[PDB]
């Protein structure tokens, strides 16, 4: 039986007939190796359900809008059904 | 990772690999049953280098030890690290060459090469990258020579892409060593010549020189000098091995000291070589090293540095070290002895750093020259080959074994125009 | 006898005190930037590349292309 | 969304990479494992860090560059030290066989066989990203992996991408100290192919790097790792005002059109100041005049050649921190009407300026101060035709009897590719000269 | 992402057809991790819901018994599948019997607005005066020292109120709530307490809690049980009617309803909460039915739960009718935060169908109203 | 006022942690 | 009107442009006998 | 109603089946032994495993599979396996004797002896069937039942039923890896009867799979289990539509009416992406954009054909999980206008997109990571046509000289059988090659 010291040098030149071939060096580091998941996870996305048609506003909080978006130029000299 | 393959022929490169082999393993915390008792792990991260994967925790060094009497196999497995080593590449004659290059290469040659290449044959297609073949053979003996040689020739023919370091021991220039030495070392080098990508020659004498004049311990008898022949090899080849700021292989050092094909014989050094009584009195720094590994004290090869010029010098280093010290060093060394340093090269000094230095000390240096001067040590082999060959003695035996005087002078050919190839590129002016 | 260690386990370093250590008062500032709105719409607007029903008016010369068949 | 892709090929380019991205991360906030604090986060819809990094699934901020080296050694080393989660698994990316120091080896060989892997790693990159606004790579001219791999990197980036800027931060040899013998021949060799294929090509001089250490920020033994650290500051201090807001932002575009006159004039220089160390920089006041003067004060370039031997033709002054335009366009006026800093006649006004509001950062113990303002100087002068004038003498006499030319033919290289490369740069100093004059 | 094999909590949800007559049978989903509600239709088998994705459905309510409002349909939870729902949710949940003592009934909607907040949900509450008749749930604690006695002179003394409250971790969360069975070491150890912050020295405390196991079964069946008859604390008289809607008491604000109007003057002299039928509900909003347009959403919103009614007096006569509509102003949540924003409705409401409180309109119904809820229905 | 000393203070402690390494490597010498 | 918005990147085309050819990272090299 | 009877007829065929039943038990939450758990107390009106699980009167469900092969241990394995009590013991058809990688030992002999009781099994699972939608046949070109009993099963059915869909899932011989030697005899004797008696066969290589697993998965030594576990997620990402309900889908009826334009070209090749790991995918964003081009990768074929050498005809684009037809639509932008993915001529619209929201589960102790999203790509190119030719000159290089020709000869079958089948497959590629123009 190949003691371990040497078999540490052994595994790099001639290994077993299986087994992936390691290095001398690298070995006794944590292998933590496999068990990860080993890739990029897409980007993100927000989804087209709300950017496109977004959660329906509230009347205060439109109400609210509209007294922000009041006090213009555009918006003051000209409403929909009125005059200025 | 860069696998290089040993080879070691002839009873002193076997010895010398052996050497070698446990030097390396005492570093890399291998027991001689193959078991890693190490405690760092830098030892091991590249361990493949030189050892072939076996099964258990055991480690079997990639070597393949050639030699034609058993006597050296029982002696050097009874000695240290013997039992890590297969008996597969244990491959030996039961004749002797005797410290014949005819009778290693044709009568026991070929009969041995054929198992010897199959070994080899095993080892490498085993191997998966292979960069190159480390063979530390001996020039003027047996196995050693012939042999080795027809090996590199055989591994040429085969691989005809690979680098090999061989390191071809040469004998001491004076006393006698053997009768048949001239004979052995222009034989030999007349294929050092040939294929040889890089050769690092290293002299007796000059290690016996380097170990009384430098670190003592009295005699100096062989296992001192074979210590660092193989500190010397391992500083080569530590950068395949252990990491550092600036690695160099055998190709990059290939590359970074050949200028031309056959100019690939070097003159090695190492350091420090503090004595047991000044290891604690010598603050070991990179200025006095490399004031120890440039000084011409310091040359395992027997030609002096001061009568040649450098044409390449690697360094290659090993341990805590700053690059700034490092290249300002390889400078000065250039601007003080700039007389022996060639001219239509700038930087003739390539670095190499390890930050691993051996065990036991700070830093560490190993010395690599492709100096003009190792001519001489050519010039000198030329000169007692014609001595012994004017007369004709003790070439009926090479004639009987299979060779010939036309080979003879072959040889004496294209080793000394490759000495007058040296002397054209050392007196070659800029312009 | 302890080994030679790493570059990493050095005092002059590469990787030393990197954890027990954060920029607390530097980069905890709005001078570095954010992801806003109109940047998000910049790296939003990547997933159109080439889909869009912008088609070439008659009146161009370039229509035969488009309508090789006909 | 102004992203920056990086790619750092060879030994120095990854140890350049190294400390980029220690440094980055840093800045940003970012763990050496990968993930974010919490109490450090300022908002999930920060944006800093994705010019250099990109958020996987879970915060797993990992850096856009790729890592190439063909002998494995640093790339290991980085694999097995602390920023070993930070990158992806695979796009550290090795050979086994390494060029070692040789052009034609790390062009027609080896090579060219990962190199198909790297630029789809590269390709796949690009493909994450969605604003590539430039390639930042970094590279060194000693030669082998950064020289010829690098080069081949560039023809095909250059047709595969487009315009497409590719800014490209290379360490230079050093006119004295050297590390390799055949830097020369592939230094020739990669200038002759960046050159049709490069947008803004940053020399660093190792030897300027050392004696500005040694004089500056008194470090006696400095290293790579200071060499590094220094780069990578330089190179934060440059794309800073992509990833915070300022009150002047240049981007990789302004800052070329800025910067280069002609499609062939595209080698700037840079220079940081102050490089001064803590405890200098407690006793000293650092205006904008003397961070200025710093930038024009001629021992302080990154490349070995002195700019009074030479005419100013473009000025990027990338200011960062807590600094007013009027301080810094005093200071302009101050530089101009000194007479030593020599513009070129045709060019009345030459300096491009971005103040960045966002202050500089510190490694947890390196050698720089956290200072409170710093500027980016980015000479365009003609002073680096002496850095090309050493390096063809350098060439010519190392080619004069054909040495280490053995290696680069068997490696599949023809011989007239030397005299090529031999004849283009010597094309490029006389446009040189000709602009100059 | 999304698949299915997810955590899946099944139960069982009846609803009755406004046609027809018969109480139609539907298996109920609820998928957590993504809050997703799924339902089969036992017999006719067939396709009732998908996925999808609904608000109501909150994983904080089921509590079998209730009303989920799923696409505009009164859907009763009636009994529980899904043993992983029954080792889920059923687990440690016990129901205890909380009685407030005389001298706590000045601070009973500060007790229920602790209840609320700890998470007691409510099944029965009703106040009574336990006649000289209290010893038979003080069978127990008898004949050992004259705290017996003590006890049944405090019971027959002043007014009670019974609460049946359930929630996770019962007849010990509520204990632990209540504090020891002291004020003295309630103050010194746990001074957050009813009966620390409320109450006096022994057999003179602010509740009663309800022991252990089957002796919550014995209070909750003397009290509340089927055979039980108690009998409200309704006097007629000069008084006034208050409602406070399911929609409070579900977002647990009904304890600060009955804070606020025990604070800003007034007195509650008679509490019982109803679980009011269609029919029931019909017959209250007799008055209403043709003079506004949200008469049938003011019907199928007090048909959702409980129905908490207050009999309200005041110490200053002068109108007690118009009075307490003053104080519970106008209707209109956005007109009652616009204008008189110190009002109930602007406190706690959130459209005009969720007034989350309701009060007598004509000054000649408060007392037909309130023999409607304290003398007909109980 | 205060980053400049909490950095002082960091600079402290890192050349106290070389003063630290190179007493060590002594003892390893030693 | 509605116009053409402007390109962002044309970034290669991984059909022509081919890796295939290459030996994994790092798993010897299959040793041929 | 919209149910599938699966036949997994061969060796390879039985391997894939009970690899893939595993993964319909662990999709439907059916434990091994038969029973839904769903912790006891769930089921009634949930009619999503209709498709694969016929329903008991004792709430065991059984699946609708033949598991048929002549030589006795792959499916007495299964008998003994750990789905044991989940399939009908009487739909475990075995012979006695073994096909031996021979042709006619199934279509001359052996297997016909047993065509009758499998074609009466059959039978009696349609009689149960209340409006089957189509067959998938699970088989092997290599060989023996496989192709032999499995092409006489075929011819079978295709006199008997009718109308009613037919696809098969067809294991192809790599251009290298051969496991046997007769498989060009074998494939070339089976597509003359599978080219009229089928409507849709899907293409896949064990060479290929062998591929993708050994970079991706980086298993040096891929077994059958792991190719089969990826067969399996195909066949599941198919079929999902047909189960699991979400947005636009693509069934058995669509996805032939948008892929088959004349009635030969039925061959389509599925790929499967993200073929990942843990580690791989923990440093990795997975986007729709980059799994959709993961499926035009040339290194993602689970054939071994090269997509540059044909155009393609159709493509359907099979989304699972969270996946939005946004990202779908942007994804298939960018691929029609990148101009060298080389579609058809007639073909201006050339993308089928089916899109669920069930993501994909990993197999307990398996190898892929649990990635959200999941892209099949069912691609007809004409580009399959080297793969035929490749077969066709391996064919005519043993037929050359005669060699294992007396087996076929001797048993049963005639000498013309294998030149009117070469002349077939010559017919079929000259037909591709006319309409790829
Ligand atoms: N600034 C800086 N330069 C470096 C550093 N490391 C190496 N260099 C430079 O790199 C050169 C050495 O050659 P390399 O660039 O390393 O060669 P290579 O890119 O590894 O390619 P090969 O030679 O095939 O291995 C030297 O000359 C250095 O200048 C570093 O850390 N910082
Ligand atoms: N993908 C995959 N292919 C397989 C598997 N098992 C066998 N094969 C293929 O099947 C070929 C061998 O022929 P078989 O399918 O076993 O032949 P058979 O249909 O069982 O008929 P017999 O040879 O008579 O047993 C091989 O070349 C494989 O490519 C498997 O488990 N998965
Ligand atoms: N450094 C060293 N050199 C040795 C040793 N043994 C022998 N030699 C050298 O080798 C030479 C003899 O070579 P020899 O061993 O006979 O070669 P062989 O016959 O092939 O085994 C002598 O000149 C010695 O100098 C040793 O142990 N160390
Ligand atoms: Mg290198
Ligand atoms: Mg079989």
């Amino acid at each position: 039986q190949t003691p371990p010291l040497v078999k540490k040098f052994r595994n790099t030149t001639r290994p077993e007939p299986q087994v992936r071939r390691v290095f001398y060096g690298k070995a006794e580091d944590p292998d933590i190796a496999s068990t990860v998941s080993h890739g990029v996870i897409t980007t993100g996305s927000l989804k087209a359900g709300e950017v496109v048609n977004p959660n329906p506003k509230t009347l205060f909080t439109q109400r609210l809008s509209d007294k922000k978006e009041s006090q213009y130029a555009s918006k003051q000299k000209a409403p929909l059904g009125s005059s200025h | 990772m860069r696998e290089i393959v040993h080879m070691q022929a002839g009873q002193c490169g076997n010895q010398i690999g052996a050497k070698f082999w446990e030097v390396i393993s005492d570093e890399h915390g291998i027991d001689p049953t193959g078991t890693y008792h190490g405690d760092s792990d830098l030892q091991l991260e590249r361990i493949n280098v030189y050892y072939n994967e076996a099964t258990g925790g055991k480690y079997v060094p990639r070597a393949v030890l050639v030699d034609l009497e058993p006597g050296t196999m029982d002696s050097v497995r009874s000695g240290p690290f013997g039992q890590i080593f297969r008996p597969d590449n244990f491959v030996f004659g039961q004749s002797g060459a005797g410290n014949n290059w005819a009778k290693g290469h044709y009568t026991e040659g070929a009969e041995l090469v054929d198992s010897v290449l199959d070994v080899v044959r095993k080892e490498a297609e085993s191997c998966d990258c292979l960069q190159g073949f480390q063979l530390t053979h001996s020039l003027g003996g047996g196995t050693g020579s012939g042999m080795g040689t027809l090996l590199i020739s055989k591994i040429r023919e085969e691989y005809p892409d690979r680098i090999m370091n061989t390191f071809s021991v040469v004998p001491s220039p004076k006393v006698s060593d053997t009768v048949v030495e001239p004979y052995n070392a222009t034989l030999s080098v007349h294929q050092l010549v040939e294929n040889t990508d890089e050769t690092y020659c290293i002299d007796n004498e000059a290690l016996y020189d380097i170990c009384f004049r430098t670190l003592k311990l009295t005699t100096p008898t062989y296992g001192d000098l074979n210590h660092l022949v193989s500190a010397t090899m391992s500083g080569v080849t530590t950068c395949l091995r252990f990491p550092g700021q600036l690695n160099a292989d055998l190709r990059k050092l290939a590359v970074n000291m050949v200028p031309f094909p056959r100019l690939h014989f070097f003159m090695p050094g190492f350091a420090p070589l503090t004595s047991r009584g000044s290891q604690q009195y010598r603050a070991l720094t990179v200025p006095e090293l490399t004031q120890q590994m440039f000084d011409a004290k310091n040359m395992m090869a027997a030609c002096d540095p001061r009568h040649g010029r450098y044409l390449t010098v690697a360094a290659i280093f090993r341990g805590r070290m700053s690059m700034k010290e490092v290249d300002e060093q390889m400078l000065n060394v250039q601007n003080k002895n700039s007389s022996y340093f060639v001219e239509w090269i700038p930087n003739n000094v390539k670095t190499a750093v390890c930050d691993i230095p051996p065990r036991g000390l700070k830093m560490s240096a190993t010395f690599i020259g492709n100096s003009t001067a190792i001519q001489e040590l050519f010039k000198r082999i030329s000169e007692q080959f014609t001595a012994m060959f004017r007369r004709k003695a003790f070439l009926h035996w090479y004639t009987g074994e299979g060779m010939d005087e036309m080979e003879f002078t072959e040889a004496e050919s294209n080793m000394n125009d490759l000495v007058s190839e040296y002397q054209q590129y050392q007196d070659a002016t800029a312009e | 006898a302890p080994p030679p260690r790493r570059r990493s386990q050095w005092v002059g370093e590469v990787g030393w005190f990197i954890p027990p250590y954060h920029d607390t008062k530097n980069t905890l500032s709005g001078n570095q930037i954010q992801l806003k709105v109109f940047r998000k719409a910049q790296e939003e607007k990547y997933t159109h590349r080439f889909q869009e029903p912008w088609y070439l008016a008659p009146n161009d010369p370039d229509y035969k292309q488009n309508f090789p068949f006909t | 969304m102004r992203e920056c892709i990086s790619i750092h090929v060879g030994q120095a380019g990854v140890q350049i990479g190294n400390a980029c991205w220690e440094l980055y991360c840093l800045e940003h906030g970012i763990q050496p494992d990968g993930q974010m604090p919490s109490d450090k986060t300022i908002g999930g819809g920060d944006d800093s860090f994705n010019t250099f990094f990109s958020e996987t699934g879970a915060g797993k901020h990992v850096p856009r560059a790729v890592f190439v080296d063909l002998e494995p050694t640093v790339v290991d080393e980085v694999r097995t030290g602390t920023y070993r989660q930070l990158f992806h698994p695979e796009q550290l990316i090795t050979g086994k066989e390494d060029a070692a120091n040789n052009y034609a080896r790390g062009h027609y060989t080896i090579g060219k066989e990962i190199v198909d892997l790297v630029l789809d790693r590269i390709r796949k990159l690009a493909d994450q990203c969605t604003g590539l606004q430039g390639f930042l790579i970094f590279h060194s001219f000693g030669g082998g992996t950064g020289s010829g791999f690098a080069s081949l990197l560039m023809e095909r980036l250059s047709v595969d991408y487009g315009k497409k800027s590719k800014l490209e931060f290379a360490i230079y040899p050093a006119p004295q100290i050297s590390t390799a013998v055949v830097e020369p021949y592939n230094t020739i060799l990669t200038t002759h192919t960046t050159l049709e294929h490069s947008d803004c090509a940053f020399m660093v001089d190792n030897e300027a790097i050392y004696d500005i250490c040694r004089r500056n920020l008194d470090i006696e033994r400095p290293t790579y790792t200071n060499l590094n650290r220094l780069i990578a500051q330089i190179v934060s201090s440059i794309t800073a005002s992509l990833r915070f807001d300022g009150a002047l932002n240049v981007d990789l575009t302004e800052f070329q059109t800025n910067l280069v006159p002609y499609p062939r004039i595209h080698f700037p220089l840079a220079t940081y100041a102050p490089v001064i160390s803590a405890e200098k920089a407690y006793h000293e006041q650092l205006s904008v005049a003397e961070i200025t003067n710093a930038c024009f004060e001629p021992a302080n370039q990154m490349v070995k050649c002195d700019p009074r031997h030479g005419k100013y033709m473009a000025c990027c002054m990338l200011y960062r921190g807590d600094v007013v335009p009027k301080d810094v366009n005093a200071a302009i006026a101050t530089i101009k009407t000194k007479r030593t800093i020599q513009f070129v006649d045709w060019c009345p006004t030459g300096f491009k300026v971005g103040i960045n509001y966002q202050p500089p950062t510190v490694v947890p113990g390196g050698d720089l101060a956290k200072v409170q303002r710093a500027v980016c100087m980015l000479s365009n002068t003609t002073a680096i035709a002496e850095a090309w004038a050493r390096l063809d003498h350098k060439f010519d006499l190392m080619y004069a009897k054909r040495a280490f030319v053995h290696w680069y033919v068997g490696e599949g290289m023809e011989e007239g590719e030397f005299s090529e490369a031999r004849e283009d740069l010597a094309a490029l100093e006389k446009d040189y000269e000709e602009v100059g004059v | 992402a999304s698949s299915a094999q997810d955590g899946r909590y099944s139960f069982i949800c009846e609803w009755y057809d406004p046609n027809a007559g018969l109480t139609r049978r539907y298996q109920f989903l609820f998928y957590p991790k993504d809050n997703t509600i799924e339902m089969f239709d036992l017999k006719n088998r067939r396709m009732f819901l998908k996925r999808s994705a609904c608000d109501s459905v909150h994983l904080a309510d089921l509590y079998v018994g209730s009303t989920v409002n799923v696409h505009s349909r009164q859907l009763n939870l009636v009994e529980y599948s899904d043993d992983f729902t029954r080792r889920a949710l059923t687990t440690v949940k016990e129901k205890t019997l909380g009685l407030i003592k005389p001298d706590a009934i000045s601070k009973f909607g500060p007790i229920f607005d602790m209840t609320y907040e700890a998470g007691f949900l409510v099944t029965n509450a009703k106040m009574t005066r336990l006649s000289r008749n209290a010893a038979e749930e003080f069978y127990a604690e008898h004949v050992g020292k004259p705290f017996y006695n003590n006890l049944v002179s405090f019971m027959c003394s002043g007014p009670i109120i019974a609460l049946e409250l359930m929630a996770n971790n019962g007849i010990g969360e509520w204990r632990r709530l209540l504090g020891p069975t002291d004020s003295s070491t309630a103050r010194s150890e746990a001074p957050n307490s009813i009966r620390a912050r409320f109450g006096t020295d022994n057999t003179r405390n602010a509740c009663h809690g309800s022991d252990s196991v089957d002796s919550s079964n014995r209070e909750t069946n003397f009290f509340f049980g089927p055979s039980a008859r108690m009998r409200n604390t309704s006097t007629l008289d000069n008084c006034t009617c208050c409602i406070i809607k399911p929609t409070a008491v579900k977002e647990g604000k009904a304890g600060q309803i009955m804070s606020a109007i025990c604070n800003e003057g007034f007195e509650v002299v008679a509490l019982e909460m109803f679980h009011m039928e269609k029919a029931n509900s019909e017959e209250f909003f007799e008055v209403y039915k043709g003079v506004v347009a949200e008469y049938m959403d003011m019907v199928t919103e007090l048909t959702s739960g409980p129905c908490y009614a207050l009999e309200i007096r005041c110490s200053k006569s002068d109108d007690v009718t118009k009075a307490f509509r003053d104080f519970v102003g106008p209707a209109d949540p956005e007109i009652a935060r616009q204008l008189r924003p110190r009002t109930l409705r602007a406190r706690f409401g959130n459209d005009k169908v969720h007034n989350a409180v309701h009060c007598t309109d004509l000054p000649t119904d408060a007392l037909l109203e309130v023999e409607y809820f304290f003398k007909i229905l109980s | 006022q205060k980053t400049y000393q909490e950095q002082l203070r960091l600079k402290r402690m890192r050349r106290q942690a070389e003063m630290g390494e190179e007493e060590e490597f002594k003892r390893q010498m030693l | 009107a509605r116009q053409k918005d402007p390109n962002t990147f044309i970034t290669p085309s991984p059909y022509a442009y081919s890796p295939e050819k290459v030996h994994p990272q790092g798993e010897r090299h299959a040793p041929v006998h």
